[PDB]
């Protein structure tokens, strides 16, 4: 169908009860629920084939799910772990292996919400040598001290989105490794020709979209309640 | 016992050469096999499907596999690695009459063509007026690889890719930075063995 979840992003305190609700339109009896995890692929949870039929999949223990009506899938993790941290994907199918996959749900379970921190946002500006080298200018932007690894890093040049020559790290690095419950940092380079650099016209921004707590939680620390957000750093083109 | 095994978490190819992703299974009798491609940030794509008809199957953008049950073999092919065929790639096969299982997927990594390399570490500052830098090792060809640090207040990044279209230009680069007195960008990236010509401004 058009298969859909809900949520999309959600961040949860351990030992609580979290439900992802898949829905679909083309009324398929085959619905699914996978999780994705690095170096594991999608392994699969529990699938139904009709109202009231549940079949355990290869990693059932810690959720369960409930098949309401044709159209719905839910999936409840009866009391979330930190190792419930993925992204988690409902799917139908067809008699025929026809299978049509949701957008995904990104989940993370964090200890203690204390701990929860927005990233700090820097941009460094390109090496007066690189530029007299190369005719090109590399822009770093460093995002760091956040928790937990739940970000979603872009430009923005003139104020519309680039894709174009930029790299960030594919996963973010944690800044006190041998901590449980460690800050992390993420790095990201866009690079430009000399000249567009060289424009003092020209503006550069780099922006981290943070989640993390809601209006709903509590918050008893003096410093900002660290809600979901979007933290960013600038820097306009330079002619000296 | 019906599997699905895929070879290497992380794979490389040479900008231009013969993508090959490898796949196996287990079944007795003849599987559905399907695979999917997962581009950076997003779900997953159905590129190409064996459902019993053709054995050489082909899939969107020049992709193809061929179906050989005497190997119990599906292996993904391409003719030329393009940087935009850099992400995972899962294999996967039907079980029990019921459902899709998944290989552990591979990442495919496109190391690009550097004709005219200019190795180099530069030193770059924050655009506000703190007394803060970071270092970039830039320019590099596909012979260099960047080791983790050897400083627990030392960070260094993977190298990264980045594809300026623009001008037609890839290069790789990884960044080093520390909160520290001692940390020069001279010897930011002392740990990793780096080109002999490699450019150190004054």
């Amino acid at each position: 169908a058009d298969v859909t979840q809900t949520p999309r992003n959600r961040i949860t305190k351990t030992g609580k009860r979290i439900m992802l609700e898949c829905s679909q339109t083309k009324g398929h009896d085959r619905m699914y629920w996978y999780r994705q995890d690095p170096g594991l692929g999608l392994r699969l949870i529990y699938y139904s084939f009709d109202v009231k039929d549940i079949n355990k999949g290869e990693i059932s223990d810690g959720y369960s799910v409930s098949r309401q009506a044709q159209a719905k899938f839910s999936l409840s993790l009866e009391s979330a772990i930190p190792n419930q941290t993925a992204l988690y994907f409902c799917a139908t199918s067809d008699e025929s292996y026809g299978y049509t996959f949701g957008s995904g749900t990104r989940l993370t379970v964090v200890e203690d919400l204390n701990k929860v921190s927005p990233p700090e946002v820097a941009v460094f500006e390109p090496s007066e040598a690189e530029i007299s080298h190369t005719q090109k200018a590399t822009l770093v932007c460093l995002a760091t001290g956040f928790y937990p690894d739940h970000v979603e890093l872009s430009w923005w040049v003139n104020g519309k989105e680039v894709h174009s020559g930029v790299c960030t790290d594919p996963q973010p690095l944690k800044e006190q490794p041998a901590l449980n419950d460690s800050r992390y940092s993420l790095s990201s380079r866009l690079r430009v020709s000399a000249t567009f650099w060289q424009n003092p016209r020209n503006h550069f921004r780099c922006q981290v979209q943070f989640y993390g707590l809601s209006e709903n939680d509590e918050w008893t620390q003096d410093r900002a309640k660290p809600v979901t957000q979007i933290v960013s750093a600038e820097a306009w083109g330079r002619a000296d | 016992a019906q599997s699905v095994t895929q070879l290497g978490s992380h794979v490389s190819v040479s900008e231009g050469a013969l993508v090959l992703l490898r796949c196996n299974y287990s079944s007795s009798v003849p599987p559905y096999l399907f695979w999917y491609v997962q581009y950076p940030n997003q779900g997953l794509q159905l590129l190409l499907k064996y459902t019993s008809a053709a054995t050489l199957v082909k899939g969107i953008n020049g992709f193809e596999a061929e179906f050989k049950k005497s190997e119990t073999s599906f292996h993904l092919t391409k003719p030329s690695a393009h940087m935009s065929d850099a992400a995972e790639y899962f294999c996967a096969v039907s079980e029990q009459d019921d459902k899709i299982i998944f290989g552990k997927g591979t990442r495919l990594h496109i190391l690009p063509n550097i004709q005219n390399p200019d190795p180099a570490v530069y030193q770059l500052r924050d655009s506000k007026s703190s007394d803060k830098s970071v270092c970039l090792f830039t320019d590099f060809d596909s012979q260099t690889n960047v080791s983790q640090s050897k400083d627990s207040d030392v960070y260094i990044t993977d190298k990264c890719v980045l594809d300026m279209r623009s001008m037609d230009f890839k290069s790789n680069s990884a960044v080093a930075w520390s909160n520290k007195s001692d940390f020069a960008c001279a010897n930011a990236f002392n740990n990793s063995i780096i080109p002999e010509d490699t450019f150190f401004p004054s």
